[PDB]
C-alpha cells in the first residue's frame, strides 16, 4: 500500500499529518505510521520535519519511540516508528483515573529516565504532554512527538514559544528567551501532577484562561496526595526557573527514593551521565538482501528498507 | 432518540464508595462531554464534575475533587463516577449530562455548558453561588420574573443557561447562551443578560409552568466550574376574582 507497509487503520492526528497504524509486509510487525501533506506545508514547516527525524535519529533509549524509517515522494513524507500497543498515557488516565502513588512512581521514572537522556545529548523535548507519553505492550512508558524538539548547548537561552499549553512553562506564555531543560522540568511536574490525581492543575475554558491560572502559579494538592509527593511537585511548577529542582535532584528526591530499592532506575540515570546481530544478518541474506548493503545502510543513518528491515526483525 | 441510561438506585453504607454508569445509547454515536450533576432531596442542583475543556482528562469541582473519581469507557460509550468516603450528606439524585456545543471545542471557542440531554437520575442513599429567588409566583395569564445574580467571573465572562424541572423529574434546557430556546420550549419564555445579572420572563403564565428553575453560567474561577441558582419554585395562584358588570 505504502512501500513495504499496509495500512490498518488512522489511530491519531498531528499537525498537517495523520498518524495510521500499518503492517510491514516482510516482517509481519506493527508500526506508526505519521503521514504529512507537503502540499499544505511552508518552508518553515519542512524545516521542523527535518529537525524532528534528525533529532529521532540520535536518540536510541529504551523509553523512546524508535524512528525505523523515512519515506519521501513529490507530494508525500511519512515517517515510519515502533507501534505503541498501549496507546496514550491521556486514554488511560480517561479510563480509569487517578494512578496511584505506586504506579505513578514507576511511570515518572520511567518518564525522566528518558528525559534524562534526551538532556544528556543535548536535546529539549517542550512538548511533554499525556498524550505525548506512550505506553507499550507491557505498559512501560515510550516518549514521542519530537516536533517541538530542539538542540541545546547548555547555558544557551532559545527564543521558540511552544510545546502544549496546559504543560507549558509560565516564560514560554510571556515570550521570555529561557533554558531549554527548566522547561521540560515545568512540564514533568505537570506530567506528575495529571499521573496522581487525574485532573491538570492549571485548566480553563480557553487558552485566555488557561494562561492566566499557568502564570499565577497557584493550584491545589488534592488530601490523598501525600506530604512527600506535594514537596516534588511544589519545587518543580515554581515560577522563577532557577528556583526549579534540576533533573538529578528529581531522581533523588525523598518521593523518588520511597518504596522498594530500585537500582534499576539508578543504573539508567547513571548511563545518561555520559552489538550487531549476525543472526539477523543470516536471515536477511536469505530473504534476497546484502550483507555489507545492509550494514552500510546502517553505518550511513540513511533510514531506508534495509535500516527498517534490521531493526524490525531485532525483537 | 439519543438517551442516557443510568445504573438503579442503591443504599451504601457510610464510608464505602459508589459507581454509577451512564450508557449512551441512540442516535449519534461517538464523542460527547458528559458531567456529572447531583441533587439532594429537596434541595437545589450541584456541579460535581466532567469533562469541561480540550486541555484535561478530567475537570473536578474543588468541593469533589478529593472524593469524585470520573472515568469513561470510548469503546461501549459508558462513562462512569465513583464516588468514595460516604457520608449521610451524600445521600442525593446522581444525574450525568451532556454539554450540548462539544462539537466546536477548539480551546478560543468559549462554551456556553448548557446541558443538552440528561440522564432519568440514579438515586443513592447513605444508611446505617448564583443567586436566585427561592420563590415566586403569579396568577394566570401573568409575566412572571425570576432573578439571576452573579459575579464578574461567571455571569460577567459566560453565557447563562436556564433550566426547568418538574417533579421527579432531571432538569430541562430551558434557555441557552442568554435568549435562546431549544425546539420545543414555546416563545412565552425569554431570557436576557446584562452585565453580572440574568433574568427568566415566563409571560402568559400557565398552570403547566408549576416546576424549579434553575439558572447556570461557567465560573472562570479556579480550574472552572459550572455554577447553578439556588432555584425558585413558581407557583401558578388561582385567578383573580371576577367583576360581574362590564
Ligand atoms: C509515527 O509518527 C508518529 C506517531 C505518533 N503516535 C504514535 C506512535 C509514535 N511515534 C507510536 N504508537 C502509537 C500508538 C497509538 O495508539 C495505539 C493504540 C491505539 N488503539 C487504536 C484503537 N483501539 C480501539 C484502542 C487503541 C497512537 O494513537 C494515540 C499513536 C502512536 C506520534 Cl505521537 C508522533 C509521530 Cl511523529
Amino acid at each position: 500500500r505504502i512501500g513495504y507497509y499496509e495500512i490498518d487503520r488512522t489511530i491519531g492526528k498531528g499537525n498537517f499529518a495523520v498518524v495510521k497504524r500499518a503492517t510491514h509486509l516482510v516482517t509481519k510487525a506493527k508500526v506508526a505510521i505519521k503521514i504529512i501533506d507537503k502540499t499544505q506545508l511552508d518552508e518553515e514547516n519542512l524545516k521542523k520535519i527535518f529537525r524532528e527525524v534528525q533529532i529521532m535519529k540520535m536518540l536510541s533509549h529504551p523509553h523512546i519511540i524508535r524512528l525505523y524509517q523515512v519515506m519521501e515522494t513529490e507530494r508525500m513524507i511519512y515517517l515510519v516508528t515502533e507501534y505503541a500497543s498501549g496507546g496514550e498515557i491521556f486514554d488511560h488516565l480517561v479510563a480509569h483515573g487517578r494512578m496511584a502513588e505506586k504506579e505513578a512512581r514507576r511511570k515518572f521514572k520511567q518518564i525522566v529516565t528518558a528525559v534524562y537522556f534526551c538532556h544528556s545529548r543535548n536535546i529539549v523535548h517542550r512538548d511533554l504532554k499525556a498524550e505525548n507519553l506512550l505506553l507499550d505492550a507491557n505498559l512501560n512508558i515510550k516518549i514521542a512527538d519530537f516536533g517541538f524538539s530542539n538542540l541545546f548547548t547548555p547555558g544557551q537561552l532559545l527564543k521558540t514559544w511552544c510545546g502544549s499549553p496546559p504543560y507549558a512553562a509560565p516564560e514560554l506564555f510571556e515570550g521570555k528567551e529561557y533554558d531549554g531543560p527548566k522547561v521540560d522540568i515545568w512540564s514533568l511536574g505537570v506530567v506528575l501532577y495529571v499521573l496522581v490525581c487525574g485532573a491538570l492543575p492549571f485548566d480553563g475554558s480557553t487558552l485566555q484562561n488557561l494562561r492566566a491560572r499557568v502564570l499565577s502559579g497557584k493550584f491545589r494538592i488534592p488530601f490523598f496526595m501525600s506530604t512527600e509527593c506535594e514537596h516534588l511537585i511544589r519545587h518543580m511548577l515554581v515560577l522563577d526557573p532557577n528556583k526549579r529542582l534540576s533533573m538529578e535532584q528529581i531522581c533523588k528526591h525523598k518521593w523518588m527514593k520511597l518504596g522498594d530499592a530500585d537500582p534499576n532506575f539508578d543504573r539508567l540515570i547513571a548511563e545518561s551521565q555520559q552489538p550487531l546481530n549476525e543472526d539477523v544478518l543470516l536471515a536477511m541474506e536469505d530473504m534476497g538482501l546484502d550483507k555489507e548493503q545492509t550494514l552500510q545502510s546502517l553505518r550511513s543513518d540513511a533510514y531506508d528498507h534495509y535500516s527498517a528491515i534490521y531493526s524490525l526483525l531485532c525483537d | 432518540e439519543v438517551q442516557l441510561v443510568q445504573s438503579g438506585a442503591g443504599v451504601k453504607k457510610p464510608g464505602s464508595s459508589v459507581k454509577v454508569s451512564c450508557k449512551s445509547s441512540g442516535g449519534t454515536s461517538g464523542s460527547s462531554a458528559v458531567s456529572w450533576i447531583r441533587q439532594a432531596p429537596g434541595q437545589g442542583v450541584e456541579w460535581m464534575g466532567g469533562i469541561t475543556s480540550i486541555f484535561g482528562p478530567a475537570n473536578y469541582a474543588q468541593k469533589f475533587q478529593d472524593r469524585l473519581k470520573i472515568t469513561a469507557d470510548k469503546a461501549t460509550n459508558t462513562v462512569y463516577m465513583e464516588l468514595s468516603g460516604l457520608t449521610f450528606e451524600d445521600t442525593a439524585v446522581y444525574y450525568c449530562a451532556r454539554v450540548g456545543d462539544y462539537n466546536f471545542w477548539n480551546g478560543h471557542y468559549r462554551s456556553g455548558y448548557y446541558f443538552d440531554l440528561w440522564g432519568r437520575g440514579t438515586l443513592v442513599t447513605v444508611s446505617s453561588v448564583l443567586t436566585q429567588p427561592p420563590s415566586a409566583s403569579g396568577t394566570p395569564g401573568q409575566r412572571v420574573t425570576i432573578s439571576c445574580s452573579g459575579s464578574s467571573s461567571n455571569i460577567g465572562s459566560n453565557t447563562v443557561n436556564w433550566y426547568q424541572q418538574l417533579p421527579g423529574t432531571a432538569p430541562k434546557l430551558l434557555i441557552y447562551s442568554n435568549t435562546q430556546r431549544p425546539s420545543g420550549v414555546p416563545d412565552r419564555f425569554s431570557g436576557s443578560k446584562s452585565a453580572t445579572s440574568a433574568s427568566l420572563a415566563i409571560s402568559g403564565l400557565q398552570s403547566e409552568d408549576e416546576a424549579d428553575y434553575y439558572c447556570a453560567a461557567w465560573d472562570d474561577s479556579l480550574n472552572g466550574h459550572v455554577v447553578f441558582g439556588g432555584g425558585t419554585k413558581v407557583t401558578v395562584l388561582g385567578a383573580a376574582a371576577e367583576n360581574l358588570y362590564f
